[PDB]
This record gives structure tokens, sequence and C-alpha cells, in this order.
């Protein structure tokens, strides 16, 4: 709660001087009004033209000066909010320099984007549009309430019976709608699910049809008559209440509220006059107050979120390829255990499999070998050194990892291939290819290396992944955090990519991700993990041996 | 923007009429009651207040009438937007299901979705939020300045004339504040579109002992575009700011020209003052215009939305039909050519299927082999070509006896909230148990119901038991059994670790009593090993089309694939 006001705390000083200078110009903006029920106050008095020539000039004075401030007061905060949003920009660029490969993985690039393009610029109109507006619309009515009350106070408390009758109709509506207004949301959220399952449920459809429109359009049809049963009584209610807050009734409230007035001679007939310049229009004015101060909770929830983003922990740096976990634990939450006190010991040399059913934990012991989360409890070694005392550029050039969902960085091939060793000469990346067979591919391209990749590509899912493998061979760590998801991810070219795999893992401690029983029976040392815990250690004879839960997993296939 | 008209239907058109008169009513009632502020606040200023009272109670007539008119536009308002929204709703989800396959782009089908659900509430009171104050705010300074006619023809003309040159402010206004918004939201893009790429690659950059030098380049050009982009600020008036320096130059101007007139003699100071008064009237309305922008900005990008999910492609339909005897349908390709864009995807492939043998087709291009089987099953028609079933055309064939004709086992299991059984059902709801069951037996079900608690009434999908994907696959592949449909279309998308979906799969291509012709894309050696011929695409176009035995003595490309498949099937990580 405390997060979206704790980020905009070094702007507190230019906001308030930017709140003052709109209650300024607000109150400018209003001076014209004031002048105009002066100029009939000196009118009906009989003043020489040279003061009413002044008066003109005072208006038009006054205008200018409001248009000046105002866009001043612009330029001004456009610019302050340009030195903010870069700095905090800055602050976002080193922050996601440091948190934890994992944390991004859990989000999604959806998630990253929102964060960084969408909230920053909610954050921009927060600064510079709805903080300013919010003054205005709070300004305008407030003075207006007090010059009219200056003016008179017995045809200012009728403004009040419009407004109260506003007021009773609004409560009387929400008190009588108390379950529904909460329904609305969750029905609206249910909808907009079914929508999306409607919209994916397409070919079923056309092919076989059935109840599959039938499921959509009768929860459609309801949510259609819960709402017209909803709002439907209140169209008593709702009319009256927009009836009251209409212009031509506060005019006739005001005027049938002065004529007695001014004919029975209780009251000056120029201090009627603000009433109808600026009274009229005094509910509109009222009403606008709501959606003044929507755009600050807008833009609060958007500082708010960047803000418990810039909170988030970082990786903390404490202080031929063996790997100990001793005692290792870990929970994504506090108090909810994925892990629970695993003991391995990655020999060198030795391909360690990595085997469980679904829901094991076993993708978040190989991530934590990786150091993708930090443990919770125990420690990691690599080499005898744990991993936590390792900064990021020694610890990758121990634990390569090849995981799921391989990353190509913009440029050329060469430069995606090399991008652990750029200074690598051409022949040494082209003999890399060739090692992780996409030698073939790169050369069927018109620019061969020189072929610029990123986002969007030809190479296929399989032959991006292929290039992912030729980097990690260039880079040649020690340690290998393999995932065998990457095999079958394309199965077009599934051949390629073991291949590519079989000649990576070479001389590597490899932490495979089981996932196919029958491409792990050569490694040398099984883990059986059943529920966030190992259960049995030994090698693929050994578990058939013992018949254990191995055996019904290697029944299973 | 004037999409709204189609929206209704026909039975409240009158009903629109009825609100259309209406709200022209309100607005001239409102314009009189204006106008009235002349003659009363000329008395009420005047050494005679009591000559005020007539027209006071002219204006409470006029008054209580614009009460009973608002109440009957507003009731109407009501009216018609529920209206709207049910005939809105009912009419996209009927279009929906008409569409062509092609144009479900994922951001057509963000749209789409949108405009289903984030239009549910909006269209209710649509027209009593936004249509009924725009209308009566646009027409009443217009309303004033024919009312004032009468009391003066060129005060009245002046007046008319001058909602031209506001109208255009208010435009010019508009334009700026929306291109300014446009710019900042394109410089802010541009501005985070590095960071964006920073966190996307975040994994390779860290992997590879690159995040310090990428953190330190996208810091430097992070620095040089705030330098530029600080550098360009100047003076610059906003949009409402302009139109806010309009109104009052307006006010001010107007009402000096009015001291003039009274200064030179032509009109009275109680007639000026109220001159005045009704010139603060004239000039409220556009206030109340340029406060709707932000809805009436919203309301527009809601009904293009809903335009463009309505003005999609419809397929067409025909009026022949495929014979009932429900033999196996010979299925004819003939300079069939398809793409999705740049890329070709079909390059004229033509091949013709034997009635009731089955076919694999295989090859790199996993586009072209889907793209087969969609052309086939008629989701996605042929840009040249023709596409045909014993002599008779998928483009001209009835849609009825197209859903009939082809069963489809897709590469997603596409099931639902509900019981399995409802799931497997929905193929063919008429089926009598002992189909279901047998459809349960060929595809490997009745083993899940087995390790399932509840059998085949468990519920499945989005609640209940969580199936997997081998699980989900057995389910979809007895969907397509149960529908006894001529063709059966496979596309295999299965998960590699699964064991008895292939069995499943198998039974299904040999084991079905059914004598259908079947269409597989397959990948693995035991679908494709009982298939009688074989396709191989690849590049858009057939290469090779022959029986196994035969391609395998030819040694060709399928032989390499074979031999490729084969030693995939036996990979051992650590090993030869
Ligand atoms: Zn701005």
């Amino acid at each position: 709660a405390e997060a979206g006001s704790r980020l905009l705390a070094p702007l507190k000083k230019p906001l308030i001087v930017s709140g003052v200078l709109q209650a300024l110009i607000t109150l400018i903006e209003l001076a014209p009004f004031v002048l105009l029920v002066e100029l009939a106050r000196l009118l009906l008095g009989g003043a020489e033209a040279e003061r009413l020539w002044t008066l003109g000039l005072t208006a038009v004075s006054l205008i200018g000066l409001g248009a000046v401030l105002a866009a001043a007061m612009t330029l001004w905060l456009h610019r302050v909010d340009a030195r903010f949003a870069h700095e905090l920009r800055g602050r976002l660029l080193t922050k996601l320099s440091r948190l934890p490969l994992g944390w991004f993985t859990r989000r999604g690039s959806a998630s990253t984007k929102q964060l960084v393009q969408d909230d920053t610029l909610a954050l921009h109109y927060l600064i510079t549009h709805a903080i300013p507006d919010a003054v205005a619309a709070v300004v305008a009515p407030v003075a207006v309430l007090v010059y009219l009350f200056v003016a008179d106070w017995r045809v200012a408390l009728v403004l009040f019976i419009p407004v109260l009758v506003y007021l009773v109709l609004m409560s009387v509506m929400t008190i009588q709608s108390g379950s529904k207004i909460a329904q609305a949301p969750r029905w609206a959220e249910r909808m907009g699910g079914e929508a999306g399952a409607f919209l994916e449920g397409q070919p079923v459809i056309r092919i076989f049809g059935g109840a599959a429109a039938s499921r959509f359009r009768r929860r459609l049809d309801d949510y259609i008559d819960f709402l017209v049963s909803w709002q439907r009584p209140f169209v008593g209610k709702k009319t009256l209440m927009d009836l009251v807050t209409r212009p031509a009734t506060f005019l006739w409230i005001i005027l049938v509220a002065g004529v007695p007035l001014v004919v029975t001679g209780r009251m000056d007939p120029v201090n009627l006059l603000p009433f109808l310049l600026l009274g009229t229009t005094f509910g509109a004015r009222l009403l606008g107050i709501g959606y003044g101060l929507s755009g600050i909770q807008t833009g609060m929830l958007a500082a708010r979120r960047i803000q418990t983003v810039l909170d988030e922990p970082e990786l903390v740096v404490r202080d031929p390829g063996t790997v100990e976990l001793d005692r290792v634990s870990f929970e994504y939450r506090p108090g909810v255990p994925v892990i629970r006190d695993v003991t391995l010991t990655l020999r060198p040399g030795t391909v360690t499999a990595l085997v469980g059913p679904s829901g094991s934990g076993k993708s978040t012991l190989a991530a934590l070998v990786a150091r993708f989360h930090d443990v919770t409890q125990g420690a990691i070694r690599v080499d005898g050194r744990d991993i936590r005392t390792l900064t990021a550029d020694e610890l990758y050039r121990r634990v390569g990892f090849v995981l799921q969902d391989a990353q190509l960085v913009h440029g050329s091939v060469a430069e995606n291939i090399a991008l652990a060793e750029p200074d690598a000469g051409l022949e040494r990346i082209r003999t890399a290819a060739r090692d992780a067979q996409i030698h073939d591919r790169i050369t069927r391209m018109p620019d061969g290396y020189d072929s610029v990749l990123g986002a969007g590509s030809a190479l296929s899912g399989g032959e991006r992944q292929r290039v992912t493998i030729a980097r990690a061979i260039l880079a040649d760590t020690p340690v290998l955090v393999l995932d065998e998801a990457t095999a079958f991810a394309d199965p077009e070219s599934e051949y390629l990519v073991q291949q590519a795999i079989n000649r990576l893992t070479r001389d590597r401690t490899v932490l495979v991700i089981a996932h196919r029983l029958h491409t792990i029976t050569h490694a040398d040392q099984i883990v059986v993990l059943d529920d966030g815990r190992i259960v049995e250690v030994g090698t693929h004879d050994e578990l058939l041996a013992a018949g254990g839960r191995y055996r019904g997993l290697w029944d299973s296939g | 923007i004037r999409t709204l008209l189609r929206l209704v239907p026909a039975e409240k058109r009158g009903a629109v009429a009825g609100y259309a008169v209406l709200t022209l009513l309100s607005v001239l009632l409102r314009a009189v009651g204006a106008v009235l502020l002349i003659p009363l606040l000329a008395a009420l200023f005047s050494d005679t207040p009591s000559d005020a009272w007539l027209w006071l109670g002219w204006l409470t007539a006029v008054t209580l009438a614009g009460w009973v008119t608002d109440t009957n536009t507003a009731r109407l308002g009501f009216d018609l937007g529920f209206a709207v929204l049910s005939r809105t709703q009912h009419d996209m989800a009927d279009r929906l299901p008409n569409v062509a396959m092609s144009w479900f782009t994922p951001d057509n089908t963000a749209t789409a979705r949108q405009a289903i659900a984030a239009t549910g509430p909006e269209l209710a009171g649509l027209v009593v939020n936004l249509l009924t104050p725009l209308i009566g705010a646009a027409l009443l300074p217009a309303a004033i300045g024919v009312a004032l006619l009468f009391v003066s023809v060129p005060l009245g003309l002046a007046a008319l004339a001058g909602v031209a040159v506001l109208f255009g402010a208010l435009a010019l206004s508009g334009r700026l504040s929306r291109a300014a918004d446009k710019v900042a939201g394109e410089t802010n893009s541009a501005f985070t579109e590095r960071i964006i790429e920073f966190a996307r690659t975040q994994q390779a950059l860290r992997a590879a002992r690159r995040v310090e030098p990428a953190r330190s380049q996208v810091g430097s050009a992070l620095a040089a575009q705030h330098g530029a982009g600080l550098r360009l600020l100047t003076m610059q008036i906003p949009g409402q700011v302009l139109f806010s320096l309009a109104g009052q130059v307006a006010l001010i101007g107007f009402a000096g020209m009015a001291v003039w007139l009274t200064v030179r003699g032509q009109l009275g100071v109680p007639e000026a003052i109220a001159l005045i008064v009704v010139l603060v009237r004239y000039l409220e309305p556009f206030a109340a215009i340029a406060d709707l922008a932000p809805a009436l900005e919203t309301t527009r990008a809601t009904l293009n939305r809903i335009q463009a999910v309505l003005d999609a492609p419809t397929l067409p339909a025909g009026r022949r039909r495929l014979d009932r005897t429900g033999a196996a349908p010979s299925i004819e390709f003939d300079d069939v050519r398809f793409s999705y864009g740049d890329e070709v995807v079909l390059d004229g492939v033509s091949f013709t299927l034997r009635p009731g043998n089955t076919t694999a087709i295989v090859g790199p291009s996993g586009s072209g082999k889907t793209t087969i089987l969609s052309l086939i099953a008629g989701l996605q028609q042929p840009a040249s070509g023709r596409v045909l079933l014993d002599g008779v055309d998928v483009t001209t064939l009835d849609p009825e006896a197209r859903r009939a004709a082809v069963s489809v086992v897709f590469q997603h299991p596409y099931l639902f909230d509900g019981t399995l059984r409802d799931n497997v059902l929905v193929g063919d709801p008429e089926a009598d148990p002992d189909d279901v069951t047998a459809a349960m037996r060929l595809a490997r079900v009745d083993e899940l119901l087995d390790r399932l608690p509840d059998g085949d009434a468990t519920v499945v999908g989005e609640g209940g038991t969580a199936l997997s994907g081998g699980e989900r696959q057995r389910v979809s592949i007895a969907r397509a059994l149960l529908k006894p449909a001529p063709v059966l279309l496979v596309d295999e998308a299965t998960s590699a670790l699964d064991n008895a979906n292939e069995a499943a799969v198998v039974d299904a291509l040999t084991a079905d009593p059914r004598p259908r012709t079947r269409v597989i894309v397959a990948h693995r050696l035991a679908s494709i090993r009982h298939a009688d011929r074989v396709l191989f695409v690849e590049a858009g176009r057939v290469v090779e089309d022959g029986a196994i035995d035969e391609l395998l003595a030819a040694g060709g490309r399928f032989a390499q694939f074979w031999a490729q498949q084969q030693a995939a099937s036996e990979w051992a990580i650590g090993s030869t």
C-alpha cells in the first residue's frame, strides 16, 4: 500500500508546486465570470466608458496570464516528468540486470511488457495529466461554492437541494443492490473466460458442433439477463437522478429562488447574476470530481506495481565440475516447500539424470543448480564453492544450461553462436555450428552467418534450439544443466537436436531433466523424485532390481 | 463512426424514431428555456421587477415539459440500450462460427474476446450516457441560435453562424490533444523497447556473461535518447488549454460587443445583462461536449471492435450434398495452392487418395502437413485449385454435409468443462451406449476409466480431474472415432512421453470397423508403418508419393527420413 506513495517520494515538491499552480490557473479561468458580475454592477451604476474599458483590459490580461501559466506549467511538468521517468527507467534496467533468472519465467513476457512499457506510461499520465486535472476538478467546485456563498447564502442553499436529492437517490440505489455490485465483476470475469474458451474451441464447433456453441450461448444469455434484471428496476430512480442534476433544473431552482427575493426587495438583483453565470453548471462540476480522482487511482496502481517489482529480492553475493547438493531445500512462497532436503553429488564426467512424475519438482531442482533461484536452506557447491559466493560472470563459465524456450539475441548468427566468446574466429564458429548440426541450414540462408536473427526469423523452433546448442558448445562450460524437453520440442527435427545434444554432452557433468525413461537407461546416475525429495538413487539396472517406485514408472514407460 | 444504426434490431426502429423526435423536442425546450432569460432578466433588472412573474411562469412551463420529455427519452434510452446489448451480442455470437479460420489471428482473437466480454455493461447504457448528452450538447447551441431569431434576426444569425467557429475550435483542440497523446505513447514505447529486448533475452545474456556490456549499452542508448528528447521540448499550448482559452476569449469578446452596443445606445442595460447570461448559456454546451471526449473515444473504440468482429469474412455455402451411402470418399487435389502470407505453404500440390486407403503425410514442412488436413476438412479454402470428394467440391458443399463428412483429431485435445462421457459424446450425442463403449475401447479410454475413480462420469478438463496430455489425446481420439464421418483426419502432436496413446492411434487407424478413408499427419514410426501410401510434403509440394516398401526400396528422401526417425526412436544420452 505504501509502495505507490513511496515511488513518488522525490516528486513531492514538484507535485505540490504543480497543484498550487493548477489551483491558481483554475481560479484564473473562473475570473471572467467575476469580472462579468462586476461589469453588470458598474453598468447598472452608470459608470463611464473608461472604467468599462479598464475592466475589459483586466479581463484580457487575466485570460492571457492564465494561458501563459497553463503553458508554462505544462512545459515544466513535462520536463520534470521526463527527468524522473528517465531515472526510473535507469533503475528498472539496473534491477532487471540483477533479479534472478527464474523471476522472469514465472511472470512471462506479457507481465514484463506491462511493467516496463504500460505502467511507465500510466505513471507519465499520473504525473503530468492526472494530478493537475484532479486538482482542477477539486478546486473549481470549491471555489464556485465559496464565491456563491459570498454572493448570497439564501440562494446558495437551494443549490444543495438537488445535490441532496442526488445523494439520497444514489444511497438508496446502492444499498438496494449490495450483492449485485460485488457479483458484477465476478460475472464479467467469468464471461471473459467463457468468451476465450468459445474462441479457442472454434475448430471443434466447426467440425463436430453440438453443445460447444450452446455452452457459450446459454451463459451469455444468462449474463445479459442478469444485467437486465439488475438495472431495469433502477430506471425509475436513475432517470430522476439524472434530471435532478441537469443544468435546466439548476437554472429553474435558482430563478424561482431569486425572483421572489428580488421582487420583494430582499436581495440586490446583481447578487443573483453569479448564480446564473456559475451556478447552473455546478452540479455537473460536482459529478466531475469522481472522474478527476479516478486518474490518480489508475496511476497509483501502476506506481505500486513498479515499486513492488523494484522491491523484489535480488541475488545475494555472500563472502573439474563436481556439483554437491548438500541438504538443499527450496520454497517458492514462504511456508510451501517444493524441494525438501535433497542430497546429491554429480561426479565429473557422469551424466546424472533427474526423473519423476508430473509436478515432482525435478525442473525446480535442475533450475536451482543453475541458480535460477537461491536455495532457501542448505547450499549448492560447484567445485567446492557455494554458488551464492560466485558472481554471475564467474558462475556461468562453470554451470552452463540448455533449458526449454531458448532465446536468441538480436544480431547476426555469428554473434548468436559466439555470444559467449565474441573474439572467436569464424572458423571456430563454423566448427561449433557443424558440431551442433546447424551448419547446413545456416549455409542455406542467403547471407550465411551474417543473417540477422531476433524475435522474428525464418528459423523454426527446432533450428533456433540447435543455434542455442551451438552457442552452449562454443561456451564450453564444464558442468551442464540439460533439459530433455528440448529434444522433442520440435518433432520435425528431433534427430538433429538429439545429435546436437549428444555432441554437447561429451565429458561434462550433465544434469538431465528426464521426461522419457528410455533415453535415460545409459545414464550414470538416476534420481527419482516422488514429491519434492529423493526416494531412489542408482543406475538403471539397480533401480529395476530394487523394484520400488522406479519400476512403476518404467512399466508405464 | 455511425455504426450504431445497424446495431439496433428492426423491432425497436419505431422506438428509435420516437427517441429522436423526443430528443429534438428536449433540445428545443432547453433552447427556449435559455432564450427566455432575455425578457425575464430584462424585466428583473429593470425598475419594475414585478413584471418578471409572467416570464418566470413561461420558464417553469417550459420546465416540467423538459422533465416529461427527458424522462421519456431516458426511458427509451434504457430500453434501446438493453435491446442493442442483446441484439449485438447474439448477432456477434452467431457470426463467429461462420467466420473462416484464417481470420482468427491472435490480434483478431483478442479483439473478438474484448468485444464479447468488455461490451457487456457499456452497451446497456451507451445510448443513455453518451448519445443523449452528446446530441443535446451538440444541438443546443444551434437551437439557441435558431431560437434567438425570434428575439432578433441579426443576433440570431450571428449566434447561429458563430457555432461553426466554436465547433472548429473544439475539433482542432481534440485533434491536438489526440496527437499529443499519441506522440507521448510512441516516444515512451520507443524509449522502453530497448529494456523489453534486454529482459526478453536475459537468460542468453546472463549465461553468456554479456549482461554487463549489454546493460552498459542499453544505459548509454537510454541516456542519448533522453538527452535528445529533452532538448526538443519547447513552449506548446495543450489542446484543452487552447479550447479553454478560446471559450474565455469568445465569452469576453461577445460581452465587450454587448457593452459596445449598450454604450452606443442600441441596447438597454438589462438587455445587455440578459444577453450576457444567454451568452453563458450558449457557450455552456461546448464544455459538455469537451467533457465527453474520453467516453466518446472509448465508445468509438468499442464500436470499432464490434464492427471488426461483425465484418469478418464469412465462408460461402452450397446446395449439393454427398451421397448418403456413407462409403469411403476418394479425396483428390489438383493445382491446390495456399499461403499464410508472404511465405507459400502449398505450391501446386496435387494427388488422389484411393477410397478407404490410409494416407500418411510426412515431411519437414510442419505448416503444410496441417494445412492439407485443414483444406480437406474445409476449415480453410484453397487460394487456387479445387478439393474434391467423389466429384463434389468442398467449396460448393452443403455446410451440414461438410460437417457430417469429416472427423478430425486436432493437435490439441480441445476439451471443455464437463464429464468425460460428455466430452466424448459431443462427437455424436445420438449414438447408442454400445457404440460409445466401442469408441472408448478403440480409443483405449477404458484404461483411463480404470485409472479414474468415478469412471466415464468423472468431471474432466477445467474442473475435477486434470487429465494429462496422454489422456486428453485419447479422449479426442474417442471423439473422432465415435462420429460416423465418412472421412477421418488425424494430426499427431502428442507428447513423446506417452505410451498407450500410440497404441490408441494405431487401433483407430487399423482396428476401426468403419470403412472410411483416413489421412494422418504423423511423425512416429508405429502410426505410419500401417499406412497404405505415403505423401512426402516438403517445400510446399509433394516430393515423393508411393507405398512404404516401394519408397524404401527406391532409397529416396523417404528412406532417409525413415532412417532418421528410426535412429531418433532409440536415442539414449551418453551413448552412440
Ligand atoms: Zn504528457
